[PDB]
C-alpha cells in the first residue's frame, strides 16, 4: 500500500525577545537512518519581516512556506501593499492548514516576527490549524528534549532565590538578543548529542526592526 | 495506488569544479528476474541537463514523454528557445517536482526517485532530487536506492561539503563515480555490469558516454574461501 | 450597421463593429505613454478626475515584481485582465520556478481577448493595455488591443490625444533608446512625451503617474509627492 | 438551459417588465390592510362576476405563511402561490435553524428579496404580485403591516391598499386614518376596513372577506353574517 | 438513547421516555426530553445513535408543521407515521443512514380513536396497543401481556406503566434516571409533572 | 482537558485549564481554551485544538453577520445551534470538539453544551475533558443557585484544580470568566502549581499532599 | 432583440449606460468626508403620509467602520450589502483585523459587471460607502454600477445630485469639522428636496474611529435642523 | 445568434396580461365544451366531441374525460396531446401521495399540483404553455364532493356548476338559471345535458358526439364509484331526459 506521508527528521526553535525574535533550525535533512543532505534550509523569509519554518515531512513542509509566500503577494496586491502583521499571518496559515484538515500537512509550523507594538512575537501551529502566540517553542524531532531547558533558562521555571528557599521566585528579567542566541546554539549542541536526527549545521533567522539577518554554525556531522 | 512491477535500480551523481556528473545502470528488473538489458534511464533535456530516473519504467517512460513534450512547448512561439529562454535545469525540475506532489496527492504516485542534474545559465551547478512522495533535497552528492547507502559514503569522501567543489576536478569526480558504480555491481542483486554515463559541464557542454562496463574487479581470493567455518577441503 | 448587434457577426466588407466600438472606448480614455532603453522600461500615465472633490482614477497597475502595465478604457476590464497576467506570471513561478517572458505574456492576453470576439453571448475588453518588462532578453514593451492584437514596441502612446506623444517617441526613437543606466533620463523623456497630448490642463503632483522597470530594479509605482521631482 | 434576459433597462432608465408587472397588481382585486392599537384587520375584494362559485374550497385570498402571520395579495393568483410557498417553507427552515419564529419583517424581507431575484435573473419574468404581510413578533404586541412590490421593494405601513382602485380607498384612508389616534379595539378597526372597502367593492354581500389578526397566534376569518352586520350599520349612520 | 415505552388505552395514548444523556462515563443531564410534538395531537418519541436522533425529529416536525400550515389541517396519526416510515426506508439504504427508533402516539380526530405506532432504524412499522424499543421490552412486555386491557383508562394505564419503569430499575443493569410521561388524548398533548 | 461552566444567580461561570498534550508529551503549558465571540458569547474548547478554534471562530463570524443583518444580538440558543449543524455536515468525518456556549440574552443567563457528534443540551451545570469526572465531584457537592459572585468564581477555580491534580492530561493554569448582563468579565490567569499550595493551607484540604 | 453586454458605437455599454439613468430617477443621497469623520445623509421620500417613513432603511451598517447610502432601485442594493457584510467579515475572520473600505468597495464592484447571457443585469443603484482604516483615514467611495469607483471628499447622488454637487464644490474644504459636515449635508438635502426637511423625511449617520458608524436619531437630526435654521436666520 | 428566433412565451404585455396564456385561452374557446354540475349526493361530468366521422371508433375512443384515481376524474377542453402529459403527470402524484401516507389525495392538493405546473410554464423556461383547461370532478373525506377548474394560467378556483370550452358565456348563464343548492345528481344529469343541447353548435345532440361520466356515493354503502358512460347508455339517458 502506498504511504502519501514521510518523516524528513530536523528541529526548530522559536524564541520571542522584547523588541526581537529568533527562529533557528538545523540543516540536516533525513529519511530513516540515511542523510538525505546536511545543508537543506528549513527557516525561510516569508517577506513582511516574518521568518517562517514547517517541520516534518518535507514535501508538505515547502508546500505550505511556498502556499504562505504567495498569500502575502496576494494580500499586497488585493489591500494596496498593506504590510501583512504577524497576527494576520498567523490567522491566514490556520485557515491553510484547515483546507486540508481530512489530508493534513504534516508539519509542525512556527512563525516569527514583531507585532504591531514593535514586540517580539513568536505563533506555533499543530498539523491541521490550531495556533497561539508563544514566547518560547521548540518543534520537531528533539522538540521534547529542548522544551524542558527553554521553561528553566528562559522563564526561569522552579528556580527560586536563594535564602528564602522556595518563597521568592527567580524575577522574570528580559533576555538580550546575544544571551538568547546562547541558548540557541546550547540546546541544538544538546539535541545533536542525543538525537541522530539533529546535527550537521544550525541557521538561525534573527528578526529586528532594521530587517532579517541570518547567522549559520556547524554541528556535529556524526 | 500501485505497486512497481518493471524497475531500475540506483542513481548516483556528484557536482565538481566545472559541473556535474550523473550515472545509472542499463537494467530493468522484474522482480529478481533481471529482464531487460538495454534500459536508457538518463534521458537529457537540451544541450544542458540529464535527468536520471530510478523506480518503475513506466512511469520512467511516461515522464521521458513528458519532458519531450517540454521541449516541444517552450520552443512555441519563442525565437530565444535555443538561447535566452531554453529550458534550464532549475525549470524541468520543479516542474517534475510539482507533477511528482500533485500525483502523491491524489493517492497515485510516479513511483520513482529523480535526480535532475544540469549547469544553470550563469554556469552554476544544479543537482536536486525529488521522489514519488514529492520531497525534495540538494546536496554535494546525490544518489537514489542502494546507492544512498553505498556510493554516497565513497562520493562524500570527495566532497564531504560545499568547499570541497571547487578542489575537485572532472578526473577525479568521474572516477569515483566509476568505482561507486563497481561496488554497487558487487553488492546490489538488482544491479547490472553495463551502465551509462553523462557529464555537464560549463565549458565543454554535455557528454553522454554510453556502453559503459565495469572492469578492474576483484574475484581472485574467492579460491581461497572454502565451507563456512570448519570445512578445509 | 445591422451588423454591429452582436460579435459574432461579420460585415459585408469583412469588417467586426463590436470590436472597433471596443476600440472607439479606449481612444475616449485618458493618455498614457509607454517607452524603454536598453536597460530599463518606463510608463508614464495622465489620471482622470471626475471633479475637484473626487480622486484621481488609478491607471497603472503590477503584476509582478518584473512586469506590470498601464491602462485606457474600461478600468474594470483592465482589472480583470490584469488579475489573469497576475496569474499566469504566477503560475510559471510556481510551477517551472521561471519567471514569465515579456513575449509570452502578450501572446496570453492576446488568446484570452480573442475568444470573446468569436463566441456568442460575450463582448470583446473595452480596453487597451500597455505591457511593460524586464525578462532575460532584457526591457520590453508591448501595446495591447481588445481585438487581440499585441504589438512589440521601443515606445507607443495610446488614449485620447495619444497621436502627439506618439510622434515624439516617432523623432526621438535614436535618442531615448540610448538611455541606459539612467532611470530619471529617461522618465524625463517619458514625461516629455506625454506633454505633447496635453491641452488645456498640465502636469500637477495628483494628476501624474509613472512606473519604472528595469536591471536591478524592481516594478514600481510613483504616484503623489514621489512624481514632483518631474514636474 | 434558458437563460434570455427579459427584464431588462430601457433608454429612460425603466425596466419595463417590472413595470408592466405592478400593470397586471393594478388589475388585481383590492386588497386593503389596517393595523389598530392591539391588532392588524386584512380586508380582500371579491369580485362578483363569479358567481356558482364553492366558497368552501375556492382558494382563499388570505393566506397563513405561520401561525402568527399571514398573506395577502392582489394581482396574479397563479403567481402569488408560489410566493406563498417558499414564503412557508423559508418559516419552518427558520424555526428550524434559529428555533425561533420569523419576525414580520424578516418574512417580508424574504418574499421582498424572491421578488427582486425574478427581475435580475435570466430566463424569468417578475412575479405579477403586490402582498400586504401582517401579524405580530413572537412575545409582542405590537402590531406589524408591511407591503411588497414586484421590483422587490418593501417598507411599514400604518394603513395601505392594493390592486384596482386601490388610488380610492388610499385617498379614504388618508383622510379617515389618525395616526395619534389608531383603532382602539377590534370591532373600530373592522369597521374602518370595511368602510374603506365599501368605496369601491359594489355590493356589501359576499364581495368583501376579512380577517383579524390578533397577538399570541389569534387568527379568525370572519363570516358573511358578521362582515354584514358592519355593513348594515355603516349605512344607517351614512343615511344622515 | 435508551427507553421509550408507550402504551395506548381506551381514550389516549401514553408515552415514557427516559431522562438520562451519557457522554463518556460521564451523564451529562438527568432530564432530557426525548419526545417532538408533531402536530396538536401528535407526538412522537425518539431514541438512536446520539445528536442523529433530534436532528431526524426536528426534521420531521417541521415537515409536519409545514404541511399543516400549507392545507390549514392536521394529519392523521396513520398518515404521520407512513411519511415517518417512508423517511426511514429511505434513509436505511443512504450513504450514512439515520440510527433513530421511533413510537408516534396520536389520536385521531375523525375516528375518535387512540393510535400508538412503534417504527424502528429500518422502517419497520407496526401499530400495537403497546410497544417499545431496544431492550426496554425484554423487560416490560410480560408484565403488559398479562395486565392489559383495552378499556383501560387513562389512570390504569400510568399505573401499569409505572410497574413497568419499576421493573426495569430492578432488573436493569443501567440507570436511566427515571422517565418523563406524557399523555395524548382528544383535547391535546399534556405532561404528566409528578411521576 | 477540563472545563466547566455553570449558571446561578448573578450569571455563568465559565472555567477552564490550559494543558495541551501529543501523547504523554507535554505540548502546552498555557493554552487559551476559550473564546471570545462577542461581549456577551463565551465558548470553551475540549478534543481537538484545530477543530475547536476552527469552527468556533467561524461561528463568530456566523454571529457577527447575525448582527448586522438584524440590528440585535443573537441568542445563546441560536448560535449553538448553528454550531451544531456544523458538525452535523461533517457527521463522521472525524471531528473531534466538545464545547460549552455561554452567554448572557434576553431570557436571561445561557448554557449549551455542543459536541462533535451534534448534540445540543441545554443546561445549568456542564462539564467537559479528561478531567471533567473530578470536577463534577466538587461542583454536584457545592453548587447553589444563591451563591455569590466572589463564591462561585472560587468554585470553579476549585473544581479545575481537584481535575488538574488528579487526571495527567489536565492543568498549567486556570483561566476565569464571568458573564453578566453587562458582558463576560475575565477573571485572570491562575497557575496551578502556587494556586495548589495556596488552596492547601488556606482550605485545609489536600491532606495526604505534602507540602 | 439585442445583446445585454453590447457596446454602442460611441463605446459604452448600453445597459450600464441606462442603469445609470434609474439612478437618477433615485432618492437624493450626499456624503462628506472630514477629518473628523465622515457623514451621510438621505432622502427617505415616502409615496403617502400612512407608510411608516422610520421602516425607509437607506442607509446601512456594513461593518463596525464602514456605512453605506444608496440611491437609485434600492431593492437591488439588498444583495450588494449582503455581499458587502460577508467579505467585511470574512476579511476578519482570515486576517483577524478590519478590511480597509477601499478593498471592500473593490469587492462590491467587483459583481457590477457580472451581468449577461451571472445575473441578467446590471444593478439599478449607486451606492456612497463611508468609512474609516488605520492605513489611510476616512474616505467615502462612490460605487457606481459600471463597476467603477471613485474616492470623494464629497458627493451626491441621486435626482437633486448635479445641483447639489455643485453647492458641494463652494461649500467644502479640508479643515471641516464634524458639526459643520452634519449641517452641510441637511443644508443641501433641504434645497434640493421636493417637500420640507424635517427628521422623519430624512435621514443622518457618520462614521468616527471612535464610537464607529451611527445612525442618527430623530430626536438627534431634529435639534440639528433647529441649530440649521437658527444660523440661516442669523445673516 | 439564436435571441433572434426567439418568441419569448413568458413576458407581459404593457396592460399587464401574458400573451400566450391569453392565446392558449383563444385556442381552447374553440374546443368541445364540457359541463361539471356539483349536487348533493354526487358530482355529473359532461362533454362534447368535435364534428365526429361515422367511421370513428367511439366505444374504444377517450378525448374529454379522463380518469386520475378512483376517485377523482378530469373532463379536458383544448389539445389533447397536452392534456395527457399532464394527466399522467397528475396520476403519477395522487400514487406518490397515496405511497407516502397510505391516504388517497385530496382533491384540492392535486389539482393544486397540476395547477403550478401550468404556472411554471408562464414565469419560466421559455417554452409555450399547455392549451389545455380541465374541470375536475372528484371525492374526499374532508370537503365531499368537489368540482374545479384549471386554466393555462395555473389559476384554479371552485365550483358548483361550470363550463369550459366553447360558448362558456352561454352556458353560464343557462347554469346560473337552472340550477339550486339542494339539487340531486339525476337532476343535474338533466341540466348538463339540456344545456349542451342549447349550446351545441351542431343541428342536433347525439349519443355519438358525447361523453358523460358519474361520480355517485351510489355505491354500496359508504364509498364513492366512478361511472364513464359507456355510448349505448349515453343513448338510453338521451332518450330518458327526452333530447332525442
Ligand atoms: C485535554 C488536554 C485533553 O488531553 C484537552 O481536551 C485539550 C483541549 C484543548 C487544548 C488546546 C486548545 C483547545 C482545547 N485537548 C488537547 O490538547 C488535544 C487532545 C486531542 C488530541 C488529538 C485529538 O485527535 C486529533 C483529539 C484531542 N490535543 C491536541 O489537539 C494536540 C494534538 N495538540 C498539540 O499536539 C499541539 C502541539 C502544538 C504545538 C504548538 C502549538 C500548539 C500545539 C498543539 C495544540
Ligand atoms: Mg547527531
Amino acid at each position: 500500500q502506498f504511504n502519501p506521508y514521510g518523516d524528513n527528521g530536523g528541529t526548530i526553535l522559536g524564541i520571542a525577545g522584547e523588541d526581537f525574535a529568533v527562529l533557528a533550525g538545523d540543516t540536516r535533512n533525513i529519511t530513516d537512518y540515511s542523510i538525505n543532505s546536511r545543508y537543506e534550509p528549513k527557516v525561510f523569509d516569508c517577506g513582511d519581516n516574518i521568518v517562517m519554518s514547517a517541520n516534518g515531512f518535507a514535501a508538505d513542509g515547502d508546500a505550505l512556506v511556498k502556499r504562505f509566500k504567495n498569500s502575502v503577494k496576494w494580500y499586497h496586491f488585493d489591500h494596496n501593499d498593506k504590510k501583512l502583521s504577524i497576527n494576520s499571518a498567523a490567522r491566514n496559515i490556520q485557515h491553510l492548514l484547515y483546507s486540508r484538515r481530512f489530508f493534513p500537512y504534516y508539519v509542525y509550523n512556527i512563525i516569527a516576527g514583531l507585532d504591531e507594538d514593535g514586540k517580539g512575537a513568536v505563533y506555533s501551529f499543530d498539523p491541521v490549524g490550531s495556533y497561539q502566540r508563544e514566547q518560547c517553542r521548540a518543534g520537531g524531532a528533539a522538540a521534547s528534549l529542548i522544551m524542558p531547558f527553554l521553561d528553566n533558562q528562559v522563564n526561569f521555571k522552579n528556580q527560586y532565590e536563594p535564602g528564602t528557599n522556595g518563597k521568592v521566585k527567580k524575577p522574570l528579567k528580559y533576555l538580550s538578543v546575544e544571551e538568547v542566541i546562547k541558548l540557541v546554539r546550547d540546546s541544538f549542541t544538546s539535541a545533536t548529542e542525543r538525537h541522530i536526527q539533529v546535527g550537521d549545521g544550525l541557521e538561525i533567522l534573527i528578526v529586528t526592526k532594521d530587517g532579517v539577518r541570518k547567522e549559520f554554525y556547524e554541528l556535529k556531522r556524526d | 495506488t500501485q505497486q512497481p512491477i518493471v524497475t531500475g535500480t540506483s542513481v548516483i551523481s556528484m557536482k565538481y569544479d566545472n559541473g556535474v556528473i550523473i550515472a545509472a545502470d542499463n537494467l530493468g528488473s522484474y522482480g529478481s528476474l533481471l529482464r531487460f538489458n538495454g534500459v536508457e534511464r538518463l534521458i537529457p533535456v537540451g544541450d544542458n541537463t540529464v535527468v536520471g530516473i530510478s523506480g518503475d519504467i513506466s512511469d520512467m517512460q511516461h515522464i521521458e514523454r513528458l519532458l519531450k513534450d517540454l521541449v516541444t512547448e517552450n520552443a512555441y512561439d519563442n525565437p530565444l528557445a535555443d538561447a535566452e529562454e531554453a529550458l534550464e535545469p532549475s525549470y524541468i525540475f520543479e516542474y517534475l517536482a510539482t507533477v511528482m506532489y500533485q500525483r502523491r496527492s491524489k493517492m497515485n504516485p510516479l513511483w520513482n526517485a529523480i535526480i535532475v542534474a544540469g549547469v544553470q545559465s550563469n554556469g552554476d551547478q544544479f543537482l536536486r532530487y525529488v521522489n514519488l512522495l514529492g520531497v525534495t533535497y540538494s546536496s554535494p552528492t546525490l544518489a537514489t536506492g542502494f546507492g544512498a547507502h553505498m556510493a554516497n559514503p565513497l562520493l562524500r569522501k570527495v566532497v564531504d561539503r560545499e568547499s570541497d567543489i571547487p578542489k575537485t576536478t572532472v578526473q577525479v569526480a568521474e572516477e569515483a563515480i566509476v568505482n561507486a558504480m563497481r561496488v554497487l555491481y558487487y553488492r546490489d542483486a538488482r544491479s547490472s555490469r553495463n551502465f551509462s554515463l553523462a557529464i555537464i559541464d560549463k565549458n565543454t557542454g554535455l557528454t553522454f558516454k554510453k556502453n559503459l562496463q565495469v572492469e578492474n574487479m576483484k574475484w581472485d581470493f574467492a579460491k581461497d574461501i572454502k565451507g563456512y567455518g570448519t570445512q578445509k577441503i | 450597421n445591422n451588423y454591429d448587434g452582436d460579435t459574432v457577426t461579420f460585415s459585408p466588407t469583412g469588417r467586426l463593429f463590436q470590436v472597433e466600438y471596443a476600440l472607439e472606448a479606449i481612444k475616449q480614455g485618458s493618455v498614457t505613454v509607454g517607452l524603454r532603453s536598453n536597460t530599463h522600461a518606463v510608463l508614464v500615465a495622465l489620471k482622470r478626475n471626475a471633479d475637484e472633490l473626487s480622486s484621481y482614477q488609478k491607471k497603472i497597475i503590477k503584476c509582478d515584481e518584473h512586469m506590470g502595465l498601464s491602462l485606457a478604457g474600461l478600468a474594470p476590464d483592465a482589472r480583470v485582465l490584469s488579475n489573469y497576467l497576475r496569474q499566469q506570471c504566477n503560475y510559471s513561478s510556481l510551477v517551472f520556478n521561471r519567471k514569465l517572458a515579456v513575449e509570452r505574456a502578450g501572446h496570453l492576453l492576446c488568446d484570452k481577448a480573442q475568444k470573446n470576439t468569436q463566441s456568442y453571448g460575450g463582448r470583446p475588453y473595452g480596453v487597451g493595455l500597455l505591457i511593460i518588462g524586464y525578462d532575460k532578453s532584457g526591457a520590453h514593451l508591448l501595446e495591447f488591443q481588445p481585438s487581440g492584437n499585441v504589438t512589440e514596441l521601443y515606445g507607443t502612446a495610446i488614449g485620447a490625444r495619444s497621436q502627439g506623444a506618439k510622434t515624439y517617441l516617432e523623432r526621438t526613437l535614436d535618442t531615448f533608446i540610448k538611455i541606459d543606466g539612467n532611470p530619471d533620463e529617461l522618465i524625463k523623456a517619458g514625461v516629455e512625451a506625454i506633454s505633447q497630448s496635453l491641452r488645456d490642463e498640465s502636469l500637477t503632483v495628483d494628476n501624474l503617474s509613472i512606473a519604472i522597470v528595469g536591471k536591478d530594479t524592481p516594478f514600481t509605482i510613483y504616484d503623489g509627492e514621489a512624481v514632483a521631482k518631474y514636474i | 438551459g434558458y437563460d434570455r434576459a427579459l427584464s431588462i433597462f430601457s433608454p429612460d432608465g425603466h425596466i419595463f417588465q417590472v413595470e408592466y408587472a405592478l400593470e397586471a397588481v393594478k388589475r388585481g382585486t383590492c386588497a386593503v390592510g389596517v393595523k389598530g392599537k392591539n391588532c392588524v384587520v386584512l380586508g380582500c375584494e371579491r369580485r362578483s362576476t363569479l358567481k356558482l362559485q364553492d366558497t368552501r374550497i375556492t382558494p382563499s385570498k388570505v393566506s397563513k405563511i405561520d401561525s402568527h402571520v399571514v398573506l395577502s395579495f392582489s394581482g396574479l393568483n397563479a403567481d402569488s402561490r408560489i410566493l406563498i410557498e417558499k414564503a412557508r417553507v423559508e418559516a419552518q427552515s427558520h424555526r428550524l435553524t434559529l428555533e425561533d419564529p420569523v419576525t414580520v419583517e424578516y418574512l417580508t424581507r424574504y418574499v421582498a428579496g424572491v421578488q427582486q431575484r425574478y427581475t435580475q435573473s435570466g430566463g424569468v419574468r417578475p412575479f405579477g404580485v403586490s402582498t400586504l404581510i401582517a401579524g405580530f413578533d413572537p412575545r409582542d404586541d405590537e402590531p406589524k403591516l408591511y407591503q411588497t412590490e414586484p421590483s422587490g421593494i418593501y417598507s411599514s405601513w400604518s394603513a395601505q391598499t392594493i390592486g384596482r382602485n386601490s388610488k380610492t380607498v388610499r385617498e379614504f384612508l388618508e383622510k379617515n386614518y389618525d395616526r395619534k389616534e389608531p383603532p382602539a379595539t377590534v370591532e373600530e378597526c373592522v369597521k374602518l376596513t370595511v368602510r374603506s372597502l365599501l368605496e369601491v367593492v359594489q355590493t356589501g354581500a359576499k364581495n368583501i372577506e376579512i380577517t383579524v389578526v390578533k397577538p399570541d397566534s389569534d387568527i379568525v376569518a370572519l363570516s358573511s353574517e358578521e362582515i354584514n352586520q358592519y355593513v348594515t350599520q355603516i349605512e344607517q349612520e351614512k343615511q344622515e | 438513547m435508551d427507553i421509550i415505552l408507550g402504551i395506548r388505552v381506551q381514550d389516549s395514548v401514553i408515552l415514557a421516555s427516559s431522562k438520562a444523556v451519557t457522554r463518556g462515563i460521564s451523564v451529562l443531564k438527568d432530564s432530557d426530553d426525548k419526545t417532538r410534538q408533531l402536530s396538536p395531537h401528535t407526538l412522537m418519541s425518539f431514541a438512536g445513535e446520539a445528536g442523529d436522533t433530534v436532528q431526524f425529529a426536528e426534521y420531521i416536525q417541521a415537515n409536519i408543521q409545514l404541511y399543516s400550515i400549507r392545507e390549514d389541517y392536521e394529519l392523521s396519526p396513520q398518515a404521520v407515521s407512513s411519511f415517518v416510515r417512508q423517511e426511514l426506508a429511505k434513509s436505511i439504504r443512504s450513504r450514512r443512514p439515520y440510527q433513530v427508533n421511533v413510537l408516534i402516539g396520536g389520536y385521531d380526530k375523525k375516528k375518535n380513536k387512540p393510535e400508538l405506532y412503534q417504527i424502528d432504524y429500518l422502517g419497520t412499522k407496526v401499530e400495537l396497543p403497546y410497544g417499545a424499543h431496544g431492550y426496554s421490552g425484554f423487560y416490560t412486555f410480560s408484565l403488559l401481556d398479562h395486565h392489559y386491557r383495552p378499556d383501560m383508562t387513562t389512570e390504569e394505564g400510568l399505573d401499569l406503566l409505572k410497574l413497568c419503569v419499576q421493573e426495569l430499575e430492578k432488573r436493569m443493569p443501567m440507570d436511566f434516571k427515571g422517565v418523563i410521561v406524557k399523555i395524548v388524548d382528544k383535547d391535546g398533548i399534556r405532561q404528566v409533572d409528578d411521576f | 482537558t477540563t472545563t466547566l461552566a455553570f449558571k446561578f444567580q448573578h450569571g455563568v461561570i465559565v472555567a477552564v485549564d490550559s494543558r495541551a498534550t501529543a501523547g504523554s508529551y507535554i505540548s502546552s503549558l498555557r493554552m487559551n481554551k476559550v473564546i471570545e465571540i462577542n461581549p456577551y458569547l463565551l465558548g470553551t474548547m475540549s478534543g481537538c485544538a484545530a477543530d475547536c478554534q476552527y469552527w468556533e471562530r467561524l461561528l463568530a463570524k456566523e454571529c457577527r453577520l447575525y448582527y448586522l443583518r438584524n440590528g440585535e444580538r443573537i441568542s445563546v440558543s441560536a448560535a449553538s445551534k448553528l454550531l451544531s449543524n456544523m458538525m452535523l455536515q461533517y457527521r463522521g468525518m472525524g471531528l473531534s470538539m466538545g464545547s460549552m456556549i455561554c452567554g448572557w440574552d434576553k431570557k436571561g443567563p445561557g448554557l449549551y453544551y455542543v459536541d462533535d457528534n451534534g448534540t445540543r443540551l441545554s443546561g445549568q451545570m456542564f462539564s467537559t475533558g479528561s478531567g471533567n469526572t473530578y470536577a463534577y465531584g466538587v461542583l454536584d457537592s457545592n453548587y447553589k443557585w444563591d451563591l455569590s459572585v466572589e463564591d462561585a468564581l472560587y468554585l470553579g477555580k476549585r473544581s479545575i484544580l481537584a481535575a488538574a491534580h488528579r487526571d495527567a492530561y489536565s492543568g498549567g493554569s486556570v483561566n476565569l470568566y464571568h458573564v453578566t448582563e453587562d458582558g463576560w468579565i475575565y477573571h485572570g490567569n491562575h497557575d496551578v502549581g502556587e494556586l495548589f499550595w495556596k488552596v492547601k493551607e488556606e482550605e485545609g484540604s489536600f491532606n495526604n499532599v505534602i507540602g | 432583440d439585442r445583446g445585454v453586454s453590447t457596446f454602442s458605437p460611441e463605446g459604452r455599454l448600453f445597459q450600464v449606460e441606462y442603469s445609470l439613468e434609474a439612478i437618477k430617477l433615485g432618492s437624493t443621497a450626499i456624503g462628506i468626508a472630514t477629518k473628523e469623520g465622515v457623514v451621510l445623509g438621505v432622502e427617505k421620500r415616502a409615496t403617502s403620509p400612512l407608510l411608516e417613513s422610520d421602516s425607509i432603511e437607506k442607509i446601512v451598517e456594513i461593518d463596525r467602520h464602514i456605512g453605506c447610502a444608496m440611491s437609485g432601485l434600492t431593492a437591488d442594493a439588498r444583495s450588494m450589502i449582503e455581499h458587502a457584510r460577508t467579505a467585511a467579515v470574512t476579511h476578519n475572520l482570515y486576517y483577524d483585523e478590519d478590511i480597509n473600505v477601499e478593498s471592500l468597495t473593490q469587492s462590491v464592484c467587483d459583481l457590477a459587471l457580472r451581468f449577461g447571457e451571472l445575473m441578467s443585469r446590471p444593478f439599478g443603484v449607486a451606492l456612497l460607502i463611508a468609512g474609516h482604516d488605520a492605513d489611510d483615514g476616512y474616505q467615502l467611495f462612490h460605487a457606481e454600477p459600471s463597476g467603477t469607483f471613485y474616492r470623494y471628499n464629497a458627493k451626491a447622488i441621486g435626482s437633486g445630485s448635479e445641483g447639489a454637487q455643485a453647492e458641494l464644490l463652494n461649500e467644502w474644504h479640508s479643515s471641516l469639522t464634524l458639526k459643520e459636515a452634519e449641517l452641510l449635508v441637511l443644508k443641501i438635502l433641504k434645497q434640493v428636496m421636493e417637500e420640507k426637511l424635517d427628521e422623519n423625511n430624512a435621514q443622518l449617520s457618520c462614521i468616527t474611529k471612535q464610537d464607529g458608524f451611527k445612525i442618527y436619531d430623530n430626536e438627534k437630526t431634529a435639534e440639528l435642523i433647529k441649530e440649521l435654521k437658527e444660523k440661516e436666520a442669523a445673516e | 445568434g439564436s435571441r433572434r428566433y426567439d418568441s419569448r412565451t413568458t413576458i407581459f404585455s404593457p396592460e399587464g396580461r401574458l400573451y400566450q396564456v391569453e392565446y392558449a385561452l383563444e385556442s381552447i374557446s374553440h374546443a368541445g365544451t364540457a359541463i361539471g354540475i356539483m349536487a348533493s349526493d354526487g358530482i355529473v361530468l359532461a362533454a362534447e366531441r368535435k364534428v365526429t366521422s361515422t367511421l370513428l371508433e367511439q366505444d374504444t375512443s377517450t378525448e374529454k374525460l379522463y380518469k386520475l384515481n378512483d376517485k377523482i376524474a378530469v373532463a379536458v377542453a383544448g389539445l389533447t396531446a397536452d392534456a395527457e402529459i399532464l394527466i399522467n403527470t397528475a396520476r403519477i402524484h395522487a400514487q406518490n401521495y397515496l405511497k407516502t401516507y397510505n391516504e388517497d389525495i385530496p382533491v384540492e392538493i392535486l389539482v393544486r399540483r397540476l395547477s403550478d405546473i401550468k404556472q411554471g410554464y408562464t414565469q419560466h423556461g421559455g417554452l409555450r404553455p399547455f392549451g389545455v383547461s380541465f374541470i375536475y370532478a372528484g371525492y374526499d373525506d374532508r370537503y365531499g364532493y368537489q368540482l374545479y377548474t384549471s386554466n393555462p394560467s395555473g389559476n384554479y378556483t371552485g365550483w358548483k356548476a361550470i363550463s369550459v370550452g366553447a360558448n362558456t358565456s352561454a352556458a353560464q348563464t343557462l347554469l346560473q338559471m337552472d340550477y339550486k343548492d339542494d339539487m340531486k345528481v339525476d337532476d343535474a344529469i338533466e341540466l348538463a345535458l339540456k344545456t349542451l343541447s342549447k349550446t351545441t353548435d351542431s343541428s342536433a345532440l347525439t349519443y355519438d358526439r358525447l361523453e358523460f361520466a358519474t361520480i355517485r356515493k351510489g355505491a354500496n354503502d359508504g364509498e364513492v364509484y366512478q361511472k364513464i358512460f359507456k355510448p349505448q347508455e349515453i343513448k338510453d339517458i338521451l332518450v330518458k331526459t327526452g333530447i332525442t
